[PDB]
């Protein structure tokens, strides 16, 4: 597993959160945390935490 | 959450003042537990002979925030380590930027 | 007696 895509839009709740739209693709930098993963947007290059359940592997049915 | 190097846990207010005064440097800082309120923490920074204490706490959603002056917009952070980084920068609203971490 | 001052974020 390497790339993930956002399933739904999301407004950052905190300063270290990312704001992304449906379809936006990511690269996971830290999948250690429970429901919050650190990641980089491949659309903006920005880094930040994202909701674990708002994304799914790009090779998703 | 709270596994940062400057977190000292349950140390007394006076113990925190000592550790900071020892460095003799403005901007030296540490993080400890509040002496009487569960779930509340104190960010301590030395500036011109005094230890400035900012109260830090979580919300229901588990986001961290430092006590803000009335009329000023609060800022939230998922990880306490990002709240600290944000305050290492100049003109962020505190007496002096966090500069010398006093690790446990 | 105490060097601690309770502060708040100004910005």
């Amino acid at each position: 597993v390497t790339l993930f895509v956002a399933l739904y839009d999301y407004e950052a709740r905190t300063e270290d959160d990312l704001s992304f739209h449906k379809g936006e693709k990511f690269q996971i930098l830290n999948s250690s945390e429970g429901d919050w993963w650190e990641a980089r947007s491949l659309t903006t290059g920005e880094t930040g935490y994202i909701p674990s359940n708002y994304v799914a592997p790009v090779d998703s049915i | 959450m709270d596994a940062v190097a400057v977190y000292h846990g349950k140390i007394s207010r006076e113990t925190g003042e000592k550790l900071l005064l020892a460095t003799g440097l403005d901007g030296s800082y540490l993080l400890r537990d509040s002496e009487s309120v569960p779930g509340v923490y104190c960010l301590c920074v030395l500036y011109h002979g005094y230890i400035y204490t900012y109260r830090v706490s979580q919300t229901e959603t588990g986001s961290w925030s430092a006590e803000t002056a009335p009329g000023v917009h609060k800022r939230y952070f998922r990880k306490i380590k990002n709240l600290i980084s944000a305050f290492q920068k100049p003109d962020q609203g505190i007496v002096i930027p966090l500069q010398y971490p006093v690790e446990k | 007696k105490s060097l601690t001052i309770y502060a708040q974020v100004q910005k």
